[PDB]
DNA sequence: TCGGATGTATATATCTGACACGTGCCTGGAGACTAGGGAGTAATCCCCTTGGCGGTTAAAACGCGGGGGACAGCGCGTACGTGCGTTTAAGCGGTGCTAGAGCTGTCTACGACCAATTGAGCGGCCTCGGCACCGGGATTCTCGA
DNA sequence: TCGAGAATCCCGGTGCCGAGGCCGCTCAATTGGTCGTAGACAGCTCTAGCACCGCTTAAACGCACGTACGCGCTGTCCCCCGCGTTTTAACCGCCAAGGGGATTACTCCCTAGTCTCCAGGCACGTGTCAGATATATCATCCGA
């Protein structure tokens, strides 16, 4: 058993480009970015709380990580999408 | 006959090499220099397909990058020639040197 | 003897698809000194993390890890 | 019942919780990091997805290569920025031919 | 009357801001000029005198590398005075552009 | 408030960087080139130095946000924390 | 319970070894830490920062200082290869920079 | 509150190398900061190494093969000698 | 600047091997419930950052020759492209086969954890010695002759 | 070459502030046990890295040939440097205050840990069509 994002990769773009494919040289490039990114942002999460004397990667850690990382509008954007969903999560229980 | 000018050809195979996406290198040759480098950092290595693959498309992605800035270390001396001066500096300057 | 088998066509190559329109004669020599000196960098942490694996093949992850040391990431092997 | 399906999200939150959990970051993680990052993901991937679409329908092709993910990234100033320092396989370059070499 | 000629009394200075571990710019421009620039990311900022004087250093290390680099460029190009252009070619290559 | 204090970075200090750097003779344009640099260096750093404030809930920006900062753009400044 | 040893002095360092396993154990590093990665990585350490001193007071005693200021620190990294590999985007505080004027500039 | 720093053993070393020579406040934050750095670098390369071999345990030969990885030539060489000397040293009581 | 002639797009038959889709099952993700410790909220202290005024004077801004270097133009000859013939080795498609990469089952030694115990190192206080500063003399470079 | 003149080094004397040692005392490193489990070790499998071999042919190599471009030389001029004069604002000192960065106290609620249940996504197999390839049919560029 070995875990990728293919699934899930493949489902973002069928609901981006409904009538496109994706090839499996690509479905792998996409795999190694997400891997990448989402080691990148858990790394600054990590050090943001090893700074501050906390012992807990919060959405606080996590936004500040994605505002450190992405340029502006790219950052802009994540932030409001990450919180749109942290607010869903919470309301619905 | 049509000798193509000297100069158009040359503007030619650089939107070939610059649309396709091919290796541009020998991979034999290539697989061979790697083991022999390898000889020198331990003995009978095996190496698998995907790592001479991998070190191929990492060193020519790396010489592309390279002869880009070369390049313009080139122009900026009011040349179009690139010669070796051109290749130190750029590596001076990127921190290699 | 195989740093020759870097030709001056494929120098050539790479220089053109870098945008390059004319090339002096001791660029095929310069730079397969750079291309040896790159490869010798990524090889020695290649072989350094297939050491500490106590593996005797030199897997592609192996080849990312380093890269990824130096700065160049790659992506497509793993 | 799945936390990707109640935050609105198609990446998986609780792999992502998991991955948070032992990939060594800190000692306890909280409860709407996961959905957070995953949020966030899925938005990076959407939008290299929409602009490599983008790129394969310019070729009148229906499939996206490594080639169009490597025009997708370049051409976009925001998305270069943040991958500056990765090479794509089989990616190619982005066609640039400087001026003074022109005839 | 005794002038000196042109191309001493700037290798001169040039053995002395070398020999020396001074800041070479005013402090309170530059603290001056941090606030302007932060006040744009959070209204009503504090900033601690370490931080402002590490601010300094750190500037004018990466202004010294970035004129090192210019020198080599202009070097390149068969000149000695430097240009704008040698610290584009500069930053472009170093990728920072 | 406070504005245009880009210029307080003279010339002769622009000068004396210079010849620190190990340069001869300087153009005319050099200090406005440089003047606009060390404005690009200065905010982009000074953004992560005030993100790091900001997420600490502070209001003061310490040394060890400017060196966090600069640590993060691989610059790492020894002295300082 | 008898005479307490540390582990510094039992390995015959100079740095703690106490501390450095207390620092990898409190740095989310791994879940578990050996125990002779402390007093390897405090070995490390320790040789690294001599090798740093005796160049540091090498160009203190050619400039007749008793003492080492952060002058003779970047004096000591810049010139020695290995030190300056290793510390290459690393920016020393009042440290300056390394004479070298270009051969072109010089007068003729 | 009580802030730890290398100074005793950073000064420890320097009398055992310099006998006759001293050190300033800035030098020995400077020293402090290039011990602390290199401490974490070899620290996270160590973890990755483990990481990467599904392994649990931060050992000795993690800390070596971090060592390899980060010094360069000639000063790893040595560095893996005073490593191995001092380990030898620490497991004869 | 159009005539001849190259080297790209454009249009169509023809595979074929990756792509997207059933599938089933088993491992990882939900769901409930409990314990406890991280941290969030309150209140306080003091320190250190902001703000201000006066006096010095070191430094920046200015203005003026003037020389030297950047720029442009000419010319030359060489070395780098362009094309043609060859020959050299790269691909490619099979073969065999064997090192060793990967996965499983014990079980043993090693690392976490906890409970006293204490000494190493951190904090506060001198203080005298190394270093900065100035004043003057000796030494070294420099440039118009 | 040569000597007046400016810049710099040396040598000494005086002051001053911080580097270093000493004392007190916490609290974090040491010692000594138990206990759980990570990985060391042996073993088996199967797979993919290696070696070889024939064949085709694409690419590399060598050699004329020429031309255009890199490099050196010469002339202009303009613009940057060295220097003297005049502001001017940095800088040091010394004062006052209050904002908020560090602390402790308490408690509460959020997350880790565990047991139980179930669903989704990961190998596995298969039709099938997107796109690559062979073949024929207009932008540009080289020469009077």
């Amino acid at each position: 058993r070995k875990e990728s994002y293919s699934v899930y990769v493949y489902k973002v773009l069928k609901q981006v480009h409904p009538d496109t494919g994706i090839s499996s040289k690509a479905m792998g490039i996409m795999n190694s970015f997400v891997n990448d990114i989402f080691e990148r942002i858990a790394g600054e999460a990590s050090r943001l709380a090893h700074y501050n004397k906390r012992s807990t990667i919060t959405s606080r850690e996590i936004q500040t990580a994605v505002r450190l990382l992405l340029p502006g509008e790219l950052a802009k954007h994540a932030v409001s999408e990450g919180t749109k969903a942290v607010t869903k999560y919470t309301s619905s229980k | 006959p049509h000798r193509y000018r000297p100069g158009t050809v040359a503007l030619r195979e650089i939107r070939r090499y610059q649309k396709s996406t091919e290796l541009l290198i020998r991979k034999l040759p290539f697989q061979r220099l790697v083991r022999e480098i390898a000889q020198d950092f331990k003995t009978d290595l095996r190496f698998q397909s995907s790592a001479v693959m991998a070190l191929q498309e990492a060193s020519e992605a790396y010489l592309v990058g390279l002869f880009e800035d070369t390049n313009l270390a080139a122009i900026h001396a009011k040349r179009v020639t690139i010669m070796p001066k051109d290749i130190q500096l750029a590596r001076r300057i990127r921190g290699e040197r | 003897d195989n740093i020759q088998g870097i030709t001056k066509p494929a120098i050539r190559r790479l220089a053109r698809r870098g945008g390059v329109k004319r090339i002096s004669g001791l660029i095929y020599e310069e730079t397969r000194g750079v291309l040896k000196v790159f490869l010798e960098n990524v090889i020695r942490d290649a072989v350094t993390y297939t050491e500490h694996a106590k593996r005797k093949t030199v897997t592609a992850m192996d080849v990312v890890y380093a890269l990824k040391r130096q700065g160049r990431t790659l992506y497509g092997f793993g | 019942k799945t936390r990707s399906s109640r935050a609105g999200l198609q990446f998986p939150v609780g792999r992502v919780h998991r991955l948070l959990r032992k990939g060594n970051y800190a000692e306890r993680v909280g409860a709407g990091a996961p959905v957070y990052l995953a949020a966030v993901l899925e938005y990076l991937t959407a939008e290299i997805l929409e602009l490599a679409g983008n790129a394969a329908r310019d070729n009148k092709k229906t499939r996206i290569i490594p080639r169009h993910l490597q025009l997708a990234i370049r051409n976009d100033e925001e998305l270069n920025k943040l991958l500056g320092k990765v090479t794509i396989a089989q990616g190619g370059v982005l066609p640039n031919i400087q001026a003074v070499l022109l005839p």
